[PDB]
């Protein structure tokens, strides 16, 4: 996340770190206490087997005793399109349920097939490049973007930070967009380079999965 | 603590005949414009193509082709890069093809 703030301690009981060998990759949401949320492009080239899942925390540096931390046992995906970058969205099986507390929590979803119009107001949040140079983010940085219509396409959700460049970054694949207390969008794509100020970042829209995720937890 | 990734490049069906590699950290987390960056030095040193090079070329694309046997092409003209970060020990090679 470029150009953002960090979030308050466990603000986000949902916002979930996929790790590879200790090291943060990818974002995701839990979606129930055995299931998490992710971009499908995040796991579509990693050996699966070895993806950790970990859940209630905050500063990735750190040995945060409020962790919870999962393998992933099965991922299902629903049309994922490589080539065009379509139903960018997985589905992760964890091999074990979470404990739900202050720190843990599973995230609500919006109803099937709502869309969301130019102006409104969303939550972007993540572990990645605090900007190209800086590095990864250590602690949770949230962002405040706002949807927009223009230089977009009817099967992402897209967002931009006017007045400054600012937006998701290397990192931040995977992780929600917050609008009204929902998951609207998993992070998925920039054009240009990281928080261009020109382009609008990409979500793939929850929105439209609901009904199949609803499947999926049965 | 560096590992060497294999690349091969080839330009107008035409390629090198050359056995050379990359140098990355071992076991880093590393983004697509992290990789581009390296794609185009080796473009640039063993083959003369330049960014200006690269824009004009009718096609630009490489592949990187992970070690469980997957591949991810990416268009060196789409400036599109997807917001994740890959692990420089999961890479087998890198292949680069212009047109
Ligand atoms: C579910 O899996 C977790 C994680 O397992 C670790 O990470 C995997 C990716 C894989 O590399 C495993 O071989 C690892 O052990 C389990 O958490 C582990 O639990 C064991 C026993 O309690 C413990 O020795 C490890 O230290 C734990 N690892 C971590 C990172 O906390 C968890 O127990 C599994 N849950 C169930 C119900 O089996
Ligand atoms: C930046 O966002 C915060 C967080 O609000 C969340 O994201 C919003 C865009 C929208 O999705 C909210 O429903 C989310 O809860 C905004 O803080 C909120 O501000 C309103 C108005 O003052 C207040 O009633 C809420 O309680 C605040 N929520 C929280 C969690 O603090 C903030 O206003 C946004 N900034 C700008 C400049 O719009």
């Amino acid at each position: 996340i470029v150009g953002g703030r960090r979030a308050r301690p466990h603000a986000w009981p949902f916002m979930v770190s996929l790790q590879l060998r200790g090291g943060h990759f990818c974002g995701a949401t839990l979606i129930a206490p055995n299931f998490v949320m992710s971009a499908a492009h995040c796991v579509a080239n990693v050996n699966v087997r070895a993806v950790r899942v970990v859940l209630g925390a905050h500063n990735l540096s750190r040995r945060e005793p409020t962790r919870q931390v999962f393998a992933v046992q099965r991922i299902f995906e629903n049309g994922y399109d490589p080539v065009n970058l379509l139903n960018d969205i997985v589905i992760l099986q964890l091999n074990g349920s979470a404990t739900i507390n202050a720190n843990v929590q599973v995230a609500q979803l919006p109803a099937q097939g709502r869309r969301l119009g130019n102006g409104v107001q969303c939550l972007a949040m993540g572990w990645g490049l605090l900007g190209r140079n800086r590095g990864i983010a250590s602690v949770l940085q949230e962002l405040n973007v706002t949807v927009v219509t223009s230089l977009c396409r009817r099967s992402n959700v897209c967002t931009l930070v006017r007045g400054r460049q600012a937006g998701v970054c290397f990192g931040d694949s995977g992780s929600p967009l917050v609008c009204n207390g929902l998951i609207h969008g998993i992070a998925s794509f920039v054009r240009g380079g990281c928080a261009s100020g020109l382009y609008p970042d990409a979500f793939a829209p929850v929105a439209q999965f609901v009904n199949w995720i609803d499947s999926i937890i049965q | 603590s560096t590992i060497q990734i294999p690349y091969t490049i080839t330009v107008n069906g035409t390629s090198q005949n050359i056995l050379s590699s990359l140098t990355f950290n071992k076991n880093q987390n590393i983004s697509y414009k992290d990789i581009e960056n390296k794609v185009k030095s080796v473009l640039y040193f063993n083959r003369g193509i330049s960014d200006i090079d690269l824009r004009l070329s009718k096609q630009a694309e490489y592949t990187v082709h992970f070690k469980n046997g997957t591949k991810r092409v990416i268009d060196l003209k789409s400036g599109i890069y997807t917001a994740d970060l890959i692990n420089t020990s999961d890479i087998k090679a890198i292949s680069v093809n212009v047109d």
